[PDB]
DNA sequence: CTCCCGGCAAATTGT
DNA sequence: TATAATCGAGCCGGGA
RNA sequence: AAUU
């Protein structure tokens, strides 16, 4: 509907507003774990064969990187009102 | 409904009728107004109509 | 302004052993003329307790001090034998016609909102007759007939009445 | 108080059983109640015998019987089940080669049971079967309009169970005859039924011309073998003519009893007409292996006698109610009965070729699904099966009543023009010339008249009085049109002393034509002024002044009237309200004498003379088919002594049981301010603050919880992403509480589904994910409350699968309906009415201190503006005014009947005794005329109102006298400068509530082809902006508005979407794109294979599918 | 002539 | 998969 | 089937 395709174009911009604010190494995990690329939420032991790590490391990452999101979120309170 | 008091080029027109034909547009002026955060808020607000100020 | 009768949780139940609706009795606590002689009371709550074959009037209703039924004998609901009647109805000072969705006065979960009638005036008419001081004439004379419910009086309607006006003549002072 | 009746006329006979129509109608045809052995060949004993026996083995019938009802009618309504009984049927296969003689009872189904109001509960809904008028079965003679000077005379049988024969002379002089839109000449017909010249020019010769037109050489040269199959290869060619063959066809055509059925009424009418005897139903038989006639003969020499000019022939009027008849319950329904018969006959011989010739018994040779799907089909999707109109106990009364000429067997509305909508001359007594429909349905549904009933053949008969010599018997004949117009009948009012005719001269009718006549001549004489109009018509009182065309509206409003709290009746009646509420069962009244034993809100107890405690439960707050509230309250006490037939409860829009459709209220009629506008209505806020006009309304909410393929729906408190607000008042299943004030928005029922395959999408896991609460199997699909809606809860009802007594659809766990409740005040746009067409919607509500008043301080309650009598001419309102006032002061009420009623002398009497309490009171009280009464009274003797030269007093009664008092204006205190009409009316308020209409959409749902937005409120609709409304922008040449009105508030998807972008960012709203039903309209003209191509000025072709569509 | 196909006001609601 | 079964069941105007 |  007009609201709805108003409303996950706003959600896809924000997204990539803070993404972007993350490293690209670890913007490019959170994105292959979530599914927002290639549509499939990756394994842990996957995102370890293409950057090549330990799946302990790639679920560090994950944390660090969700846990700094966060922050930005607490922040600039941008994301807060698409959770309905 | 006959409105005697009305100029020629008025019409009484229902607030609860403006509220929903004008939506997209009070969406902004809440926005303006710091009456809401954002847009999808304010659409929120006006859900519920125990929510209206 | 509101009523909770025990075991009825809204407008469009009905009492076993009560002839009366609840809608019904409603319409006539609608009726009840309270007069509060302490002035500084805006607000009580009346409790009656009824059972068996007896037809509760306003009478009925517990004696609350500073609280006077100006109507003790108005009908209020005919119990038949087994019936059981027990409520509290909030009574309140205020102005003019206000309905009950507009108030949504409620004590507790289960109360009913009233629409209130706050005026005491239940009648006004005005006569003007002719009169004169002998010399002239086209003189007026004026008589005010003034009925009410007993909680204010005839003449005290008159003095707020004035009153009312007279403060109003006031807002005429400072220009601008 | 006081009431106080009118009129001379005495009536010797009471309105007959209102529901007859519909209540005997189905009782003959079920005959339930009647032992076997004993039941009438008629109805479904009828039908039985038609179907039986089945040849092929043979099938015969038995009996039949009906069980007892699985559910009582409370029940069903709950469940949404159809009231009904099972049927039975005992059968006996007989084996013809063998002797063997099996014998079971076997199960055809259900049939649907009529209640005691005549109502059917059909799927939980009430409903009626509304009767049908249409040509009556018989032989018929009309003129040809082509040629002036000849006839033609048609056979017509019931609908459906034969053809239309013509017997047209054709100017080459020969008699044709047309069957199935193919003709030949009639004498090949005449051969095959054994008639020879001897017979035929013997017979007919005695018209010189015409029996000529008959005799042809070549067909008396065949026996009517060679005749027979002569005739056959005439009518079905490609079909080869084997002798069997034709014997079959032409028999199924005429003789078969089963095949072709005349009416018993039929038979009647072609027994009178040709003055012969009909041995059956049937145009001819098959009788000593060959065809024998019956009909032709005799409509063939009618037919010759009448184009010679032989006196005692006469063409038929086809409008005239003699050759038009009723279908009632009983024989609609019988007839989707023999349909439904027919079908499981076929499949009994289907049954008696394959499996086992020899091991069957009637249980395994019998389905029944083709019996049950033609009733269900009749009471589902018939054209005359109509969902109740319960909105108060008239509206159900008047539905019952109803006569309708459309439906499966019956004009079309694009196929029917004046003559049938036309009020006939026979109409009279029977069907009501005032209460139709206006628009489009004008004339086709039209209601029985007070008194009239139908008799067995179906002719509405109307009551009249004997009168031999001069005296007027008591003894009242029901009469057909037929034979009404034979004799002179007098006018009911003509004068009477005794049972003696007391004036020289009396107004008669001949034919409907009317005549003055000598006492000698009276033959009948009416029983009443009420006979000649239906129930509607005759609550208007004051009928004789009103002009038809607003009577009419005044009959049709009282259907519309919603039941009010406080509902009274009118303070002038007409005398039928009491017989409307005793008819319509929404009153309770005593079986026998007896004394009360218990009064409860729920139930009263009564203590009979048979010693016998019976007890009476009571209706409350139940929800009508049209959300009015059918509430019954009681109005005995405990201990009270009660006769048989007294009033017990009151029902719906009932006081003291007189019918209350409305309230009294205290009119002033004059202009306001323009309030009173073109029709609109000012209304004293008093009337709010006493609860007039006031109504309780119930909305019904539903919601059911399903298997998916995803998993199961779940009702539950458990909602993702919810307040404790937001489910502050559901239980703990999910469900709303019993009194919870609920407002839209709000939830009902609480409910789960599980999201679909696409669940939630990548951007939407990543959110939750940041805000660790990771996303949830199910998404909130709660039932909520619409837009508007919204009151009180006052029921639930739960039901899931696996409880015990419910079984749902397939794949449907549980189902939950919540029943909520509002009390409506009376408001601005909501609509009144009175009774004489007077409507208008409430455009201001004034403060009692702005409202016109009278001098001792008496507001009054509604403004009606007088510019809207002139034109109407419905007059009635004005006196109904006047007897009013009178009344208010007199606390008195009346009864004046139709055409015999109060008349002026009666009236004024009445005001002058009302203006001795309006005034006397005040100068015992210590008060004189007033200042402003005499300045009212100065303007209205130049007005011509009042005597130049008598007392203030005696002027102010002269005014009151003609129902204008002195009134002042509470604004001013200032009086109306002239005497002003005030009085008590009787005013509805009607079904019609802005609460309901009003609607507004920004965006919403769309429709799946077009992109189009939906139609109605309750869909959320748009509105349609139609061809017309697209002429206005055009003509205002508002291109611009027009386009976004095709295109961004539309289907133009791309365009609505950034328009709304647009408004929520500040920003203007775009240039629009392609509409989507152009590219569906694109795509559909490929689909037939035409290439549609959008191209530029250079003419190359312009993609408007960007891409999407070309490889 | 006869027949065969095309037309036959708008918006709204309701079960 | 093998007795034998063999042909169905609304009025109106305008244009070829 | 209603409403205008």
């Amino acid at each position: 509907s007009p609201v709805d395709a108003a409303t996950q174009s706003l959600l896809s911009e924000e997204l990539e507003k803070a993404l972007s604010k993350l490293s690209e190494r670890e913007a490019m995990v959170l994105k292959l774990r979530k599914g927002l690329i290639d549509g499939r939420e990756h394994t842990l032991e996957e995102v370890g064969a293409f950057f090549g790590v330990t799946r302990e490391r790639i679920r560090q990452i994950e944390n660090k990187a969700l846990r700094k999101l966060k922050y930005h979120e607490s922040r600039t309170r941008k994301l807060r009102d698409f959770l309905d | 409904v006959v409105g005697p008091q009305l100029k020629l080029h008025q019409c009484g027109l229902p607030k609860r009728m403006a509220l929903e034909l004008f939506k997209p547009f009070l969406l902004k002026k809440m926005e303006e107004k710091g009456i809401a955060p954002n847009v999808k808020a304010a659409r929120r607000m006006l859900e519920r109509q125990r929510d209206i100020k | 302004t509101s009523v909770y009768i025990e075991d009825v949780l809204h407008e469009f139940s009905t009492i076993p052993g009560v002839k009366e609706d609840v809608v019904e009795i409603i319409l006539n606590l609608k009726e009840l003329v309270v007069r509060f002689l302490n002035p500084s009371l805006q607000t009580v709550t009346l409790l009656l307790k009824a059972e068996g074959p007896k037809e509760v009037k306003a009478r009925d209703f517990l004696p609350v001090a500073d609280v006077e039924i100006m109507n003790p004998d108005l009908h209020i609901a005919t119990l038949e034998e087994g019936g059981r009647l027990n409520m509290e109805v909030r009574v309140d000072r205020g102005v003019g016609y206000v309905p009950a969705e507009k108030h949504g006065i409620k004590d507790r979960i289960n109360a009913i909102p009233v629409d209130a009638v706050f005026s005491p005036v239940r009648r006004v008419a005005f006569q003007v007759e002719d009169t004169r001081l002998g010399q002239r004439t086209d003189l007026d004379k004026l008589t005010l007939r003034i009925w009410t419910d007993g909680s204010v009086t005839p003449l005290e309607a008159l003095n707020q009445a004035v009153e009312i006006l007279r403060e109003h003549l006031t807002y005429f002072s400072n220009p601008q | 108080m006081e009431i106080k009746r009118f009129g001379r006329i005495r009536e010797v006979i009471p309105l007959p059983p209102l529901t007859e129509i519909q209540v005997e109608s189905y009782r003959r045809a079920l005959q339930a109640d009647v032992p076997p052995e004993k039941r009438e060949n008629v109805g479904i004993q009828a039908a039985f015998r038609e179907t039986f026996p089945i040849e092929e083995l043979v099938l015969d019938f038995l009996e039949y019987r009906l069980g007892e009802p699985p559910f009582p009618q409370d029940e069903c309504r709950e469940k949404d089940l159809t009231y009904q009984a099972p049927l039975y049927a005992r059968l006996q296969l007989i084996h013809k080669d063998t002797g063997l003689i099996k014998e079971d009872e076997v199960f055809l189904g259900h049939i649907p049971l009529m209640t005691e109001d005549g109502s059917f509960i059909i799927n939980g809904a009430d409903r009626v079967i509304v009767s049908q008028i249409h040509r009556s079965p018989g032989v018929y003679f009309t003129p040809d309009p082509a040629r002036p000077g000849r006839y033609i005379a048609s056979i017509i049988p019931l609908p459906k169970r034969g053809p239309w024969i013509d017997l047209e002379v054709e100017p080459n002089g020969v008699v044709s005859m047309k069957v199935n839109k193919r003709k030949f000449p009639l004498v090949l017909l005449l051969r095959v039924l054994g008639y020879d010249q001897e017979t035929l020019a013997r017979e007919l010769g005695a018209y010189g011309e015409l029996v000529q037109g008959l005799m042809d050489e070549s067909v008396f040269a065949m026996r009517p073998e060679e005749a027979l199959i002569r005739l056959f290869t005439l009518l079905r060619p490609g079909d080869p003519p084997k002798r069997d063959k034709a014997v079959a066809y032409v028999y199924g055509l005429i003789a078969d009893p089963r095949r072709y059925d005349l009416g018993e009424a039929g038979r009647y009418k072609a027994e009178e007409k040709l003055g012969i005897r009909l041995s059956g139903r049937t145009l001819a038989r098959f009788e000593d292996g060959e065809f024998k006639d019956e009909v032709f003969l005799p409509t063939l020499r009618y037919l010759f006698a009448l184009t010679a000019g032989v006196p005692g022939h006469e063409v038929d009027d086809i409008d005239h109610l003699g050759n038009r008849r009723i279908r009632t319950v009983g024989e609609l329904m019988t007839d989707q009965f023999r349909v439904g018969l027919a079908r499981l006959a076929r499949g009994v011989r289907e049954r008696m070729l394959m499996g086992s010739e020899d091991s069957l018994t009637p249980a395994k040779l019998v389905n029944s699904r083709p019996l049950e799907a033609a009733i269900r089909e009749f009471f589902s999707r018939s054209q005359l099966s109509q969902f109740k109109d319960e909105t108060n106990p008239l509206s159900s009364l008047r539905h019952k009543r109803r006569i309708s000429a459309l439906g499966p067997g019956g004009l079309t509305r694009e196929r029917a023009g004046f003559d049938v909508r036309d009020v006939h001359r026979t109409h009279y007594g029977r069907i009501c010339p005032v209460e139709t429909p206006e628009g489009a349905n004008i004339g086709l549904i039209t209601s029985l008249a007070a008194y009239a009933r139908v008799d067995e053949l179906g002719f509405i008969r109307t009551p009249y009085r004997r009168v031999v010599g001069g005296v007027v018997t008591d003894e009242v004949v029901y009469m057909t049109a037929t034979e009404e117009d034979r004799y002179t009948i007098a006018q009911a009012n003509t004068p009477l002393e005794g049972n003696r005719i007391a004036a020289e001269r009396v107004v008669a009718r001949r034919k409907g034509e009317p005549v003055i006549v000598s006492p000698e001549e009276v033959e009948f004489m009416d029983v009443s002024p009420k006979q000649v109009f239906s129930v509607n018509t005759n609550l208007i009182p004051f009928l004789e002044h009103d002009d038809a065309n607003r009577a009419l509206m005044g009959s049709n409003m009282q259907t519309q009237a919603v039941p009010l709290i406080r509902a009274q009746a009118p303070v002038v009646m007409t005398g039928l309200e009491e017989r409307v509420v005793r008819d319509s069962l929404a009153a309770l009244y005593a079986e026998e004498d007896g004394e009360v034993a218990k009064v409860d809100g729920n139930r009263i107890v009564v203590r009979y003379e048979d010693g016998r405690l019976v007890e009476y439960p009571l209706r409350r707050f139940y929800r009508s088919n049209q959300g009015t509230a059918l509430d019954q309250r009681p109005r005995v006490v405990v201990g009270q002594r009660v006769r048989k037939g007294d009033l017990l409860a009151d029902g719906p829009a009932s006081e003291n049981g007189f019918l209350a459709l409305g309230q009294n209220v205290l009119v002033a009629i004059m202009p306001f301010d323009g309030y009173n506008f073109e029709d609109a209505i000012v209304i004293s806020e008093e009337l709010l603050k006493r609860d007039f006009y006031t109504s309780i309304h119930i909305e019904r909410y539903e919601i059911e919880a399903r298997d998916t393929k995803l998993g199961p729906e779940r009702i539950t408190r458990d909602i993702p992403h919810l307040s404790e607000a937001a489910l502050r008042d559901l239980d703990e299943e999910g469900v709303v509480r019993i009194g919870a004030e609920v407002k839209p928005g709000d939830i009902l029922v609480g409910r789960t589904s599980f999201k679909g395959e696409s669940e939630p999408t990548p951007e939407e896991r990543l959110l939750r994910s940041i805000f660790g609460e990771k996303a949830r199997d199910v998404k909130d699909t709660s039932l909520r409350v619409p837009p508007g809606e919204g009151g009180i809860v006052v029921r639930t009802v739960r039901l899931r699968r696996g409880d015990p007594g419910v079984e749902l659809k397939p794949g449907v766990r549980e189902v939950v309906r919540v029943y909520v409740a509002q009390k409506r005040k009376l408001q601005v746009g909501d609509k009144l009415a009175n009774r004489h067409g007077n409507k208008g919607v409430v455009a201001k509500i004034l403060p009692v201190e702005d409202m016109p008043h009278l001098p001792d301080g008496t507001p009054v309650d509604v403004i009606l503006n007088p510019l809207g009598v002139p034109s109407r001419m419905n007059l009635g309102q004005i006196l109904e005014t006047h007897l009013g006032l009178a009344g208010y002061f007199l606390g008195q009420r009346y009864i004046s009947p139709i055409f015999d009623g109060a008349k002026e002398p009666e009236i004024k009497e009445l005001l002058a005794q009302a203006f001795e309490v309006y005034f006397g009171k005040r100068k015992g009280e210590g008060f004189g005329v007033d200042k402003r009464e005499v300045e009212v009274l100065r303007r209205a003797e130049k007005l011509g109102l009042v005597t130049p030269g008598k007392t203030p007093e005696e002027q102010l009664k002269e005014l009151f006298l003609q129902g204008k008092v002195v009134l002042y204006d509470g604004r001013t205190g200032e009086p109306i400068e002239g005497p002003i009409v005030v009085g008590q009316m009787f005013i509805m308020k009607l079904y019609h509530m802005v609460e309901d209409k009003m609607h507004a959409r920004s965006t919403g749902p769309y429709s799946l082809i077009t992109q189009q937005p939906l139609g109605g409120k309750a869909q959320f609709g748009g509105q349609r902006f139609g061809e017309m409304e697209v002429w206005a922008l055009e003509a205002y040449g508002a291109a611009h508005t027009l386009q976004e009105m095709l295109t961004l508030k539309s289907d133009d998807i791309e365009g609505r979407n950034a328009a709304y972008e647009a408004i929520i960012k500040g920003e203007d709203v775009p240039e629009p794109s392609v509409p989507e039903s152009f590219r569906v309209l694109v795509k559909e003209l490929q689909a037939l294979a035409l290439d549609v191509q959008t191209l530029d000025e250079k003419d190359n072709p312009v993609d408007i599918f960007e891409g999407l569509a070309s490889k």
